[PDB]
């Protein structure tokens, strides 16, 4: 028995199970007193029943520690604060430390500072967890394909993606108010730039899209109307043509998120829609120039005048 | 409903049929034929329809327009005569196609032969009273007739007696008597009277009613079954539960009200923590309660007031009897395709699954009128069959055929199938409606409903008695000492005492809040009283708090008077025996801890009640709350003032640089808005100055949202998880979602407190506050809300002028005695903080001077300095001992001024109206 219980002192803490520590106590509770007197006498029963009578003695605290929001940071706090010693670096970021080291601790004794230092535990991970669910829904995310007449690849379903970013912008910035925020400021305030750049980017290019669809229905497909206009088509070939590579080059990458990684993604957004913007301005020049040519046209519209 | 029995078909004359899916015949039966209301236009298309079914022989498709020839479906109509409430009458054209049969009530005389012959049937299991068969019916049967005479529909809208009732009345006595011990004839006539009791008497409204029941059963009893041998058969006096004991007998009450106690404890700890108290009335309708769920088709109607208990006392009752409690999670944006999808998981976790539901339906859990249909299609029958049609009936059939594969036995067909579908909704799935006000729209549309009337028992909580009140006080004032009042028993009169006869400053403590209640509602709440006490108890609470505050800061404060009075002594200089003298406040001590009481007991009452009342009506209620402690032996501070005895001289200059007004008024409620945070805060106020000032008072941590705002679900749940203020700006839309936010109920853990909203389980930081904020105070709150949430007034009323006027007058009649006023209290406050701060100053420098000698002159100095704050402290009282009589003599004119202005101002603002 001595053999066994020595081995399970011995297993890593970040393997321990608690349900089969039950048992195993069980059992080593049973197996103590079936030890002849020859071992009752030497200190070995004894020490044996006392290391079991410790386990038994604390088993909220077993469950506590075991759980999840426990991290290396609050179990070197802990090992320093009550075990008055440090552990290796090793033994401590992986939690493969011994059961030995958790009876070290005391428990018994040491936890009103445990109950202490495991509040702070629980908190620090209500804002971990955050982060991770925003890290984990932003590493998964990507657009919707579908493929018009032309040989573009057009974006749908803008809002799923548009509400998300703005909702974790908002979850980011409303992290800051909570007191534990400093030790997860590091990577917040990272993840919140790459967020406030996806969201300048999709802003951009939403428009981009719509207007480049309103244009396409208008240039690039009547010759005529090109022939009316030949610079503004001659610019919108270019444009289309422009925005045909950055968008092959976004959707090869298989992140929304990733694009903003592309050299000279935003600023091509911004260039593009100023493009089509004064394009479009040029088509209601041209409108109103013929409109005011014979002026019943004004009893028709744009698509019908076109 | 039909798409279960028929079966569509097509041919080429036969362009599609609607026929039978079987052989036999197809009788619908449409109950309440005449019930479906009107359109604006006064036509009701149902009835119209019903009328193409009988004369056209079929009807249209709506979405392919074809014409659908019904094949041998036979139209059965029931309808109450249309004198009735409610029903609307039908046109003619349509009853012109059908044959009028008028079905009148057995004679009052074959009832008795048709429910004799039903205590004939039970009476096999206890032969030894075979003759008593015919006796029980007759005195049943007069029951119902007297029940059906005493109580009209003049009184109740809900008072609607029928032979039902009577069977009801049988299955209740046969179902204790099946399931009870060997009886005796007092027992099975104390049987019939519990079951009689909870048949008839459960929808009674007023102790008079009750009582008149109470009477007419001993009548009976003593008319038709005249036993020598009984007690009494009040509803509190006998008690039938099978929770004690396996069988179903008359348990003893000590015994009830002790297992009820020590399950509630375990209730509270391991279920959600609400702090409770348990008193005679909550055992009674445990009791009922629990009688409702045991039985088959048991559902109930609890028709109470808010904050009695209903919710939590069914949701105790449920697990008492392992029942699994599922309440809809529906908020403002929620449509009718949530509840239909809550519906259907409730009634597959019944069926496929024997879950063995409880339905808890609030009132404002239904939001419009489909809610309410699918309420009484789910009752009515045991199914609903809009949930489960077209293809969502096809997979429904398939999980039944393997799930009743499970249970051994083998059932083919889909009838058979749906049959034991119903059956299992029918005795798995139980619905418990809990309504606070009856008189609303809404609750009388779900009471005059026919499904909900007559398939649920109508439980009538109502409002918490005396006897109740002073039972949950008793409870609730035991826990704070008062053992230094020095109480002296008073002379009162027996009407005035609610609790056991006065012998302790506890009782005085119930009666005076049991009292001052009942005065609060006379004066604000006119006619019936459909609200409970949560005032009551929000006050107790206070009261618990406040003076367990205050004793502590007596105590503080008698602690460094004796330690200052030991170091005196100690100290042994020239002057130091006149201080001897100048503490003498261990004397004052003895006058001060006598008031603590009566002031705690003003200041809490004025903390819960006032909250939300005008300039005015908290003077007056305070006098009557003043006259109900000198009623009572109960001594209080007569010169006391809610801002000099609650908030501090530093939070008051806080609340004035954040920006609040200089008003009595308007301090008064700010401290009622911060001091009382065991409740959320509602301000209301048309203009939005509070909104700033709250913001103000936390800086940067204020979060203003909104209940209208899309977003505002997800920003509450980020405010909510890293500890931030929040304001939401609008009060009087409310989605229940809040609803586990604004009354404590969290779900604790290890370290970690979490709070259910939606669907989301979110933790609390602990540094998260709470503001609902409302702009209208014409708007109206939904009575969740308002029973639970602290309502503090923070409007400009017209009777504000009553008081600014004096302060002018007085400013422009009497410079030096508006001078002397301020400066009086202003003087007295700083002198309380000032004597203090010299006299640690001094204790300190005792302190300092232990042995020496050249440091004696500055202790010199400053003795020589106290007598003159000594001198215009003893000054200043024995001034004001004269201004104040003059001051409130100098009061009443310019009050009658006042009554003229406020008069005046009112005419004003009707012009302006116009
Ligand atoms: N016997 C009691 N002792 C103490 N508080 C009670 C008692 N009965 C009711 N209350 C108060 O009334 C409220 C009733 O809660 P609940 O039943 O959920 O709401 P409702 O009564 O509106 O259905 C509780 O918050 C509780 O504080």
């Amino acid at each position: 028995l001595w053999e066994d219980v020595q081995r399970t002192f011995e297993t890593p803490w970040c393997r321990v199970d608690v349900l089969l520590l039950q048992s195993d106590l069980a059992n080593f509770l049973r197996r103590a007193d079936e030890l002849p007197r020859a071992v009752k006498q030497f200190e070995m029963y004894k020490s044996l029943f006392s290391q079991v009578n410790m386990l038994t003695s604390v088993n909220k605290i077993l469950v506590e520690l075991k759980d999840g929001a426990l991290k290396p940071r609050h179990w070197n706090m802990i090992f320093r604060d009550i075990g008055k010693r440090q552990i290796q670096k090793n033994l401590l970021d992986k939690l493969e430390f011994s059961l030995k080291d958790v009876m070290v601790l005391n428990l018994t004794l040491n936890e009103i500072l445990l109950t202490k230092i495991i509040e702070r535990a629980q908190k620090e991970f209500v804002i971990e967890k955050s982060l991770n669910r925003i890290k984990k829904f932003w590493k998964e995310a990507q657009y919707e394909v579908i493929e018009h007449s032309s040989g573009l690849k057009l974006v749908r379903e803008w809002d799923v993606l548009e509400q998300a970013c703005k909702e974790d912008l908002e979850e980011l910035v409303s992290m800051k108010a909570s007191n534990y925020y400093k030790i997860f400021e590091q990577d917040c305030l990272d993840l919140e730039s790459k967020l406030t750049k996806l969201s300048e980017i999709q802003v951009n290019w939403v428009e981009v899209q719509f207007y480049w669809l309103d244009l396409y229905g208008i240039l690039g497909e009547n010759l005529d109307i090109q022939n009316f206009l030949p610079l503004e088509t001659s610019k919108f070939k270019s444009l289309t043509s422009e925005y045909k590579m950055i968008t092959t080059r976004a959707f090869q990458l298989d992140t929304t998120i990733e694009v903003i990684h592309i050299p000279n993604f935003d600023t091509t957004l911004k260039l593009t829609i100023d493009s089509l913007k004064m394009i479009k301005s040029s088509l209601s020049t041209f409108l109103e120039r013929q409109r005011r040519q014979f002026p019943r046209f004004y009893f028709l519209g744009n698509d019908d005048l076109l | 409903a039909l798409h279960r029995h028929t079966n569509y078909v097509t041919t080429s004359k036969g362009l599609t049929l609607l026929p039978k899916s079987d052989i036999k015949n197809l009788v619908l039966f449409c109950d309440e034929i005449n019930l479906p209301k009107l359109d604006k236009y006064g036509s009701q298309n149902v009835v119209l329809f019903l009328r193409q079914l009988m004369e056209k022989q079929g009807f249209w498709k709506t979405p392919e327009n074809k014409w659908v020839t019904i094949e041998r479906i036979h139209i059965v109509g029931a309808c109450n005569p249309p004198t009735d409430p409610g029903r609307i009458p039908m046109s003619e054209r349509f009853t012109r196609h059908a044959a009028i049969l008028y079905l009148g009530y057995p004679s009052g005389k074959s009832l008795s032969q048709i429910y004799e012959i039903y205590y004939k049937a039970i009476f096999k299991l206890v032969p030894e009273f075979r003759s008593y068969t015919e006796p029980f019916a007759r005195a049943s049967v007069h029951l119902y007739n007297e029940c059906k005479a005493r109580y009209s529909t003049g009184l109740q809208s809900h008072y609607l007696f029928s032979p039902r009732e009577l069977t009801r009345l049988v299955r209740g006595v046969y179902t204790a008597i099946n399931t009870g011990p060997r009886q005796t004839l007092r027992s099975l006539i104390r049987l019939w009277a519990y079951e009689a009791w909870r048949i008839f008497a459960d929808r009674l409204v007023g102790v008079k009613e009750k009582n008149s029941f109470e009477q007419l059963l001993y009548e009976t009893v003593d008319k038709y079954l005249p036993n020598q041998d009984l007690g009494n058969i009040s509803s509190t006096s006998l008690l039938f539960s099978g929770l004690l004991s396996l069988d179903f007998k008359e348990v003893n009450k000590t015994d009830l009200v002790n297992f009820i106690e020590e399950r509630f404890k375990t209730f509270c700890d391991e279920e959600l923590e609400v702090p409770m108290v348990i008193h005679e009335s909550m055992v009674d309708h445990i009791l009922r309660i629990d009688r409702a769920l045991k039985q088959v088709q048991g559902h109930m109607m609890l028709i109470g007031a808010s904050r009695t208990g209903k919710t939590i006392l069914t949701r105790f009752v449920a697990w008492l009897n392992g029942l699994k409690i599922v309440q809809p999670k529906i908020h403002r944006h929620s449509n009718l395709s949530d509840f239909d999808m809550i519906l259907k998981k409730a009634i597959s976790d019944c069926s496929l699954k024997e879950s063995r539901t409880c339905l808890i339906i609030d009132e404002s859990n239904i939001l419009e009128t489909a809610f309410l249909e699918r309420m009484n299609t789910l009752l009515a029958n045991a199914d609903i069959p809009d949930l489960f049609q077209g293809e969502e009936y096809d997979k429904l059939l398939n999980n039944l055929r393997n799930k009743t594969r499970s249970l051994g036995l083998l059932l083919d067909t889909e009838q058979e199938l749906y049959d034991w579908f119903v059956g299992e909704i029918a005795k798995n799935l139980h619905v418990v409606f809990t309504i606070c006000d009856p008189t609303n729209n809404k609750s009388s549309a779900m009471i005059s409903s026919p499904a909900l009337f007559n398939r649920c028992i109508i439980n009538w909580m109502g409002d918490w008695d005396t006897k109740t009140m002073s039972q949950v006080a008793n409870n609730m004032v035991d826990v704070i000492p008062m053992e230094f009042t020095d109480f002296i028993v008073p002379e009162v009169n027996k009407e005035l005492v609610f609790t056991e006869p006065i012998q302790t400053i506890r009782d005085a403590v119930v009666n005076i809040l049991i009292h001052f209640d009942r005065n609060f509602y006379q004066k604000m709440k006119v006619g019936v009283n459909p609200r409970s006490p949560g005032y009551f108890i929000d006050g107790l609470r206070a009261l618990v708090k406040l003076v367990t505050a205050k004793y502590q800061d007596l105590q503080e404060n008698q602690r460094f008077v004796n330690v200052g009075l030991e170091k005196l002594n100690e100290s042994v200089k020239s002057l130091t025996f006149e201080k001897e003298r100048w503490l003498n406040t261990t004397k004052q001590f003895s006058k001060t801890s006598q008031e603590l009481i009566g002031n705690c007991i003003i200041s809490s009452i004025y903390e819960t009640y006032f909250g939300h009342l005008n300039e005015r009506e908290r003077a007056d209620m305070l006098v009557i709350l003043k006259r109900l402690l000198g009623k009572f032996a109960v001594k209080y501070d007569v010169n006391y003032r809610f801002i000099d005895y609650l908030v501090t001289l530093d939070e008051k200059m806080k609340w004035l640089e954040c920006g609040l007004d200089k008003n009595d008024y308007f301090l008064e409620n700010m401290s009622i808005v911060m001091n009382s945070q065991d409740a959320v805060p509602f301000l209301l106020d048309p203009s939005s100055h509070m909104i700033t000032v709250i913001s103000n008072y936390y800086g940067n941590k204020t979060v203003l949202l909104s209940f209208l705002e899309e977003g505002f679900v997800k920003r509450l749940e980020n405010a909510i998880r890293f500890g931030s203020v929040v304001i939401i700006q609008d009060g009087e839309f409310f989605d229940p979602i809040i609803s586990r936010l604004i009354s404590r109920e969290f779900n604790h853990a290890g370290n970690r407190v979490t709070v259910e909203i939606g669907d989301h389980e979110v933790d609390v930081s602990g540094d998260f506050k709470l503001f609902i904020h409302s702009c209208d105070p014409s708007g109206d709150i939904p009575i969740f809300l308002r029973s639970r949430v602290r309502l503090v007034h923070f409007v400009t009323n017209k009777e504000s002028i009553e008081t600014r006027i004096f302060d002018i007058t007085l400013t422009e009649e009497n410079a030096e005695m508006q001078r002397k006023r301020e400066d009086l209290i202003k003087l007295n406050t700083e002198y309380k903080l000032k004597l203090k701060n010299l006299e640690k100053r001094l204790l300190e420098e005792l302190n300092n001077s232990q042995g020496n000698m050249l440091e004696n002159d500055e202790l010199m100095v400053t003795l020589n300095n106290l007598k003159k704050e000594a001198m215009n402290i003893e000054k200043k009282l024995s001034e004001s001992e004269e201004f104040f009589p003059q001051f409130d003599n100098l009061v009443e004119e310019y009050s009658i001024i006042g009554k003229h202005s406020v008069k005046i101002f009112s005419m004003l603002e009707k012009f302006g109206q116009f």
